[PDB]
């Protein structure tokens, strides 16, 4: 589906609605209804529905690489302006909500429309016609979504205790609707590492096999440990699918969706897909994940590290002060010692950052972000490129959480413009081979 | 095998509708000619063989038709 | 004052033990600010009653473990916190069940006391390994809501005295979610869904009413301060 | 011949078509696309398009 | 001689244009590549 | 559309019959031939 | 003000487009101080296109050149040269900041210095000539305004320079909460604020005219521009900042300009902001608003059209603008007046007529059952078509004024051109989902949702949060500053206190100079490369904490916890609030 | 565990404009869905009266000055939304503000018709000049939330008439928090309402109630 607003449904449909209404008799001639939708009288809305009911309409963004470019949905009258446009989606269109804008056609003839409701439909291209990848697969704020949810906790709240002596385990409950009343009061905690009989989910193939090797079970009850969220992201997968129980990173997230589309029809993994984006998106913003200037940590070996280095670069700008050093050389001996000096404050960065720690998070999950982006945050910026090319034997020392200083400032723009500049005929240049791949 | 319940455009599956044509592509010719049909009927001459939906489009319903294999094709 | 639009209450029967209900149309954005306050008052406002505590002959200082039975102390725990019995007493009832014959022991075996009906005979308990014996105590007090086993301090001055989870409210699931409706009359307007799954206890209409019930009144806290202003039916 | 005319070196491909007498078949889309006709692939290949679709005799039979 | 369809999962459809889809999965990515 | 009758099938693209007229322009002799059916004309 | 300023390599005389090589668009060693860095195009003309930067000055021969104050023997004098780039290389420019001693002096045991490399060393002090006037010499105006600047990537910032450029001027006009030194001086610069050229008092003070009366017996007055459509369809309305009373110096500010508050420039307005990402309502960039922003007009605009016709000589007749239109209703007509020209104040829909006009027509040889109707009805078949003047597609409005320029009344015109009218449409444009908003940080986005007050994330005080930012675009865009202001945002609106206790805390050693407490709603500044300092920061946070009771409702992290409006429950971690000026 | 002690609404005071209220005791796990309903309630559906439009007689439309007024039209609109006004009349009434010479206009000024007051005269609207002289009618209507002003051309106004963005809304902040507990732990709410002075916090209070008894069925 797809948000349409109402304004712009109704021109596209003008004729369409200008029949219904006539057939009815709200208007008399095409010309009464010519007028009365253009006025915008009120009855036209209603009229507006049927005709839109199940009456696919093809969606662009421009530039349009592969054929996943260009997408059937199902319209669904908007209030507002702008297109509501499915958050899966954004991967093929290469779409972001910074403003872009997309083009919408209506197929008319019934060729065009059983193309678009067979052929491009949103929910049958689903893998990219190239590496056969899942492309609609979920990303960003669904993947940190999803990963607090599978993730385990020590020592959460509620956890399975192995009682002994006075007490029975502690750590049991009867059904998964249990677990959510001890959930509900404070009692449990989505990522403990309680275990719970299941009747309604299905065991890995390896347990499945010791426990049962009968069959399997609709109804035949199992218990296994699992965090209470692991249990419920379960849920989404299909019934008869095997239970995983494990934290999903992204990749773990595309083995899982991967295997979907071997196993079970598209209309299953379109289905199971959506459910993933309701649950990412309900725990994504329970997941407490934000930033601030207190969750950016630098080392603190950060200066020893930095004025270490520096000494071994004075005693070799030392070196070549004496004369005996080559200029080529010095350059190159400063760049390798400043090149994995930076390689140190990430390594000592990693060791502090806390595994929870929002920004960190966000990079271990796959959702979004880069260790060498957060190594320029924190830490140090490191090398920057010169104009011409060459590296400049200066280093940035700061990270732009101190910020940087005038000259550290000027420096990185040389470099910084350079890569913009590229982007600009880096598109225009993959653009003419494509044309003349498709030739 | 239970999929849940496929809204609109969704239903049916084509999972299910590809078993009754040779591609993606013959199904599209099947159901599209079909439905330029029903439509004639309405103003070849034949069908809705199937329960007409409320306010159901001919196109849509010649795809049920297809599913409950209440036609037959031969491709050229 | 106020006059709006009719809402309407229906039900869907997933089956006998759950149903679906939604409100159409509700004034926007009404759905999110009622819907959470059903899924408590459901869950935790209405009264029932459940098993507290138990005690089975064989077990004192052991850890887990049952000889002459295939499932275990925890495996009977929770086997038993599935149990659903009405209790009309107002204060804690202890029950038994003792069966030595080997073989499958159900809910049915259970002798209530007068005032207590077990409404699940059919349920599994234990499976009596060939020659063994099986005697259970069970504590049955009215509650409301989800109550965590409790240890009172009284729980260590017995010896063998198992406290357990108890579930006191016939519903153990229930859910919510809302979308919009109203073609063009309204425009985006909330409709209410939500999912409950009740014990055999009570069908799904009428915990439905009981929460209405308990949650009508407790609104009658602020509207009995005034009575001003007002809204219509 | 139109299909190397409007990827590139539109001038020189034209005068070397004129000279060769050349006749183009229509056979590939680029061309087809041109003078509106349907792309030789997918429901225009000859099979598909061609498809006759009918009711079963026990179909109509049922009403 | 083509293979499974990418995106189906199965066999390759006899309409389907693999030239096109060829030449556009090899373009795509060149927004990517660095030069 | 306006009538719910059944979309018609398509003709000769405007610019395309432009585009015959203008290589006729250049002094270059183009001919949209039948099969068997030699020369056809656009009117 | 950024347009003029702007200087280009392209056009008659240089090179053009394409022709231009890469090299020249990377930035040079001796752009600084003259061309700024930061600010250029994003697209194909990327550094090709340049500003001025701010104290940048232009030579007599067309060299720009840089102000330096020349340092000797250590001590940096009063003298200040204006140095073209080739004299610069010749000598060594000492760092803006360096430290200062007493009288001046340089302290530092060795200085930074730049070379003609440009290189940058070190020496003792002894061997500096000149050093710089102070920092931002490369930045440019709109470069300069953007607090934080030190902390954010040259690409985002790029992207927050260009952006400002793009805001538009609200009906509020709230000036920035935590701003930077170029506010108020950038504002009057512009010329759209009103300044009094003479020392003196108020006459009188109206929505149309300031009057001043002067020590020197002069009188002095000034027309204000009210609701004056802009080039780009902007509101340039101005208002009055000053009271009949009121003294005056020589070079204030008498009146603000569309942007402008009490003489500083303001893109935007203030907001709470909440960094929680929020069911996948802002995702991928997207926003979302609180219903507030609607209610009370605060992200609210004016936009003003500029419609035209005329009525020429025909060489069939005269084009008349006139009321009698040849078929229509006499209801199409209604807000038309005699000369058939739509009456002040009137609304305007899509289709709905503006100007009537009429142009003659040549042998009809009307359609035979277009004659048999005429008869039937008795409707004569009128002898000239009608071309009217209409509303564009998907346009609406009020009619504000209207403009006619007469042949009959002398005037003037084109030949052939009788009569020309100018219609003015405007538009109060509430802020609405799909509109692009965006702070100084280059962060961009559409407002994807926007929620009810009641439900929303927010404060224990129950004071909900405008607007809420997604978490995952902030870290790896690397532009932080956005954060840092997002907590001085919240610094500036609640005000603080600096622990009067012993002494003064060791994060103040260096630090401000009677900052130490601030009242309630305060702006705050902070140069670009000379701004507040992240240990500063901290001690800040923790600060005066009313609301009204005395509790607190943001702690030393900059964090609080939200109640969400649609469950009623907290938010189980602590999130970011604050305070971010975002431009529409 | 049955324990019954039925719940008690019990009232308080802070300030005039704002009175806290306590209910005790509920179950675990209750005050917090329980408040925000309330509050979800309270900013919303609280009805009471506002000005819909406003017409000036110098003045055709919203964009112009009038001659002496140091506000234009929409600065001064921009002012007299703040007026917080209650009419105990249903059907629209008109009230009236006419003022000569100088001084600063204020909602006092305005003369409020029967049975309807303005409860903050104290707001600043315009300062007028010797030259300036202010006359203008004001519409007030009553309703519920927040309604975008009503353009003439969809209502039967006509060309002088001003319409303005109207807001009904008594309550003006509200919150909430919860005491648990962990004998049987119990919990208990108490919420902060204030309003704008057109009704006490208790009214606004019992109208939600009021409102929000009526909505549960069953």
């Amino acid at each position: 589906q797809c948000g349409l607003p109402k304004l712009m449904a109704l021109e596209l449909f003008k004729p369409f609605v200008m029949k219904r209404l006539v057939d009815l008799n709200h208007a008399q001639n095409i010309k009464s209804a010519k007028r009365m939708v253009e006025r915008q009288r009120p009855q036209v809305w209603d009229v507006l529905e049927e005709v839109i009911a199940e009456h696919p309409v093809l969606l662009n963004r421009a530039p349009t690489l592969h054929r996943l470019g260009i997408q059937a949905f199902e319209p669904q009258l908007v209030e507002g302006k702008a297109i509501q446009l499915h958050p899966l989606v954004c991967e093929a269109f290469n779409a972001d909500f910074d403003g872009d804008q997309m083009a919408v056609h209506l197929p008319l003839s019934a060729e065009a429309q059983a193309e678009a409701r067979i052929l491009m439909l949103s929910s049958n291209n689903i893998l990219s016609p190239a590496s056969g990848k899942p492309l609609a697969m979920p990303r960003l704020d669904m993947v940190t979504g999803l990963y607090y949810l599978t993730t385990l906790v020590e020592g959460a709240t509620g956890e399975y205790q192995a009682a002994t002596k006075d007490a029975p385990e502690q750590g049991v409950y009867s059904s998964p609707a249990e677990a959510i009343m001890a959930m509900d009061r404070g009692a449990l905690s989505v990522r403990a590492k309680i275990k719970v009989r299941l009747t309604e989910l299905r065991p890995p193939t390896d347990l499945e096999a010791q426990l049962f090797e009968n069959g399997w079970k609709p109804g035949d009850a199992w218990t296994a440990e699992t965090t209470l969220g692991r249990v419920m992201f379960n849920e989404l997968l299909p019934k008869s699918y095997p239970f995983v129980n494990e934290q999903m990173h992204k990749k773990v997230q595309a083995r899982i969706i991967n295997d979907l589309a071997e196993r079970f029809p598209m209309i299953v993994v379109a289905q199971t897909v959506d459910k993933l984006k309701d649950a990412g998106f309900y725990w994504a913003t329970r997941s407490g994940v934000t930033v601030s200037m207190a969750d950016v940590l630098v080392p603190p070996q950060k200066q020893e590290i930095l004025e270490r280095h520096e000494a071994e670069a004075d005693a070799i700008e030392r070196k070549y002060q004496r004369g005996a050093l080559n200029h080529t050389e010095r350059n190159e001996s400063l760049v390798k010692i400043w090149q994995d000096a930076t390689e140190e404050v990430g390594k000592a960065l990693e060791e502090f950052y806390p595994a929870d720690n929002p920004i960190i998070t966000i990079v271990k999950s796959g959702a979004t972000g880069n260790l060498t982006q957060t190594r320029t945050l924190a830490g140090m910026k490191g090398l920057v490129t010169n104009p011409k090319g060459e590296f400049i034997p200066r280093p940035i020392k700061s990270s732009f959480r101190e910020g940087l200083t005038v000259l550290e400032y000027f420096i990185n723009t040389h470099g910084a413009r350079k890569g913009l500049a590229d982007t600009a005929l880096r598109t225009a240049d993959s653009g003419y081979l494509t044309r003349r791949l498709v030739d | 095998s239970a999929y849940d319940t496929p809204l609109g455009i969704t239903n049916p599956p084509i999972d299910e509708l590809l078993s009754r044509a040779s591609s993606k592509y013959a199904l599209v010719i099947y159901a599209a000619k079909r439905a330029r049909q029903i439509n004639d009927y309405y103003n070849e001459y034949v069908g809705p063989l199937v329960e007409p939906g409320l306010q159901e489009k001919p196109l849509s319903i010649a795809l049920r038709e297809i599913h409950g294999d209440l036609l037959e094709h031969t491709e050229g | 004052m106020l006059i709006s639009q009719r809402p309407t209450l229906s039900e869907e029967t997933v089956a006998e033990n759950r149903s679906r209900f939604v409100i159409e149309p509700l004034e926007p954005g009404f759905g999110y600010t009622l819907g959470n306050s059903l899924r408590r008052t459901l869950l935790s406002s209405i009264p029932g009653a459940a098993v507290t505590s138990i005690r089975i002959d064989g077990v004192l200082h052991e850890f887990t473990t049952v000889p002459g039975v295939k499932e275990d102390v925890t495996d009977i725990i929770l086997n038993l916190k599935g149990l659903v019995v009405s209790s009309d007493d107002d204060e804690p009832v202890t029950m038994y069940l003792r069966k030595q014959g080997p073989g499958v022991v159900t809910a049915g075996d259970i002798v209530p006391p007068a005032g207590v009906t077990v409404h699940n005979p059919d349920m599994h308990i234990a499976t009596l390994n060939d020659k063994g014996k099986l005697e259970v105590e069970l504590v049955v007090e009215r509650g409301r809501g989800y109550v965590p086993a409790v240890q009172n301090k009284a729980s260590g001055a017995e010896i063998g005295r198992i406290p357990v989870d108890s579930i006191y409210s016939p519903v153990l699931k229930v859910t919510y979610k809302v979308e919009a409706t109203r073609v063009e009359q309204r425009t985006d307007f909330d409709k209410l869904i939500i999912d409950v799954e009740t014990k055999n206890s009570i069908s799904p209409r009428d915990a439905l009413a009981s929460a209405g019930g308990t949650l009508v009144e407790l609104f009658g806290l602020a509207r009995e301060l005034n009575a001003d202003s007002e809204h219509i039916e | 011949w139109l299909s190397a005319a409007s990827f590139q070196e539109t001038t020189r491909v034209l005068t070397d078509a004129a000279i060769n007498c050349r006749s183009d078949k229509l056979n590939g889309l680029k061309e087809n696309v041109i003078i509106g006709k349907l792309i030789p692939a997918g429901t225009g290949i000859s099979r598909y398009r061609n498809i006759q679709v009918q009711p079963t005799e026990e179909a109509r039979a049922a009403a | 001689c083509y293979g499974r369809s990418m995106a189906t999962g199965k066999l390759v459809d006899i309409g389907e244009a693999v030239g096109i889809v060829a030449a556009q999965s090899i373009g795509e990515p060149g927004t990517q590549l660095t030069m | 559309i306006v009538k719910g009758e059944n979309i018609p099938e398509p003709g000769i693209p405007e610019s395309f019959k432009v585009l015959l007229k203008e290589l006729q322009s250049l002094c270059l002799n183009v001919e949209v031939l039948s099969s068997d059916g030699a020369a056809i004309e656009m009117r | 003000l950024t347009h003029k300023r702007r200087l280009s390599a392209l056009g008659p005389g240089g090179l053009s487009r394409e022709r231009a090589g890469l090299e020249v668009r990377d930035v040079h060693p001796s752009h600084y101080g003259r061309m700024c860095p930061i600010e250029t195009p994003e697209g194909p003309n990327i550094g090709l296109i340049g500003s001025l930067s701010v104290y940048a000055r232009v030579n007599p021969f067309g060299f720009i050149e840089t102000p330096y104050r020349k340092v000797e023997n250590g001590v940096v004098t009063d003298q200040i040269d204006y140095l073209t780039a080739d004299e610069e290389d010749r000598h060594v420019v000492a760092q803006a900041n360096s430290p200062t001693d007493e009288n001046g002096r340089f302290t530092e045991d060795r200085v930074m210095v730049r070379k003609k490399g440009g290189e940058v060393e070190f020496v003792s002090a002894d061997q500096v000539d000149y050093m710089d006037v102070s920092p931002r010499q490369m930045v440019s105006v709109a470069t300069a305004m953007i607090p934080f600047l030190e902390h954010d990537d040259a690409n985002r910032a790029l992207m927050g320079a260009n952006m400002q450029r793009q805001a538009v001027p609200l009906v509020r006009s709230e000036a920035p909460l935590v701003g930077t030194g170029m506010e108020l001086r950038a504002a009057i610069d512009a010329g759209d604020v009103v300044v009094a050229d003479k020392t003196g008092v108020i006459e009188e003070v109206s929505a149309d005219y300031i009057t001043v009366m002067a020590d020197d017996g002069t009188r002095q007055s000034y027309r204000l521009r009210k609701f004056a459509r802009s080039n780009h369809g902007t509101c340039a309305n101005q208002r009055p900042i000053v009271d009949a009373g009121q003294r005056v110096e020589a070079g204030q500010v008498i009146a603000d300009g569309p942007c402008t508050q009490n003489g500083e420039m303001a893109l935007g307005k203030n907001l709470l902001v909440a960094i929680m990402p929020w069911e996948g309502h802002n995702y991928e960039d997207a926003i979302i608003l609180s219903n507030r922003l609607v209610e009370e007009d605060v992200l609210t605009s004016i936009h003003i059209e500029e419609h035209e016709i005329d009525a020429r000589d025909t060489k069939l007749g005269a084009e008349e603008i006139t009321r009698d239109i040849p078929n229509v209703s006499d209801e199409v007509l209604a807000d038309l007046d005699e000369r058939g020209i739509v009456r002040i104040g009137a609304e305007v829909r899509d289709g709905d007529i503006l100007v009537g006009k009429v142009t003659p027509k040549g042998e009809t040889e009307l359609t035979p059952e277009e004659r048999l109707l005429r008869a039937i009805f008795g409707e004569k078949a009128r002898e000239v078509r009608d071309t009217s003047l209409k509303v564009p597609h998907g346009e609406s409005g009020k009619v504000i004024g209207i403009r006619v320029f007469s042949r009959e009344d002398d005037d003037e015109l084109p030949a052939g051109v009788n009569e020309l009218v100018r219609v003015y449409v405007a538009q109060k444009r509430k802020i609405s989902d799909g509109d692009k908003l965006a702070g100084r940080h280059g962060n961009k986005g559409v407002i994807g949702k926007i929620l009810p007050v009641e439900d929303m994330p927010f404060l224990p005080d129950g004071t909900p949060v405008d607007i809420i930012l997604n978490t995952h675009g902030v870290p790896r865009r690397m532009n932080i500053g956005q954060i840092l202001e997002t907590h001085l945002g919240w610094v500036a609106k609640a005000g603080w206190n600096i622990d009067v206790a012993a002494g003064v805390p060791d994060w103040a050693s260096k630090l401000p100079e009677e900052l130490y407490s601030a009242p309630a709603d305060s702006t705050v500044a902070t140069p670009v490369f000379d701004g507040a300092q992240e240990g500063e920061l901290a001690g800040l946070l923790g600060s005066t904490l009313p609301n009204r009771d005395g509790e607190v409702m943001v702690d030393a992290d900059g964090k609080s916890t939200l109640f969400d409006g649609r469950s009623g429950e907290p938010f189980p971690y602590p999130v970011t609030v604050g305070y971010m000026y975002i431009l529409k």
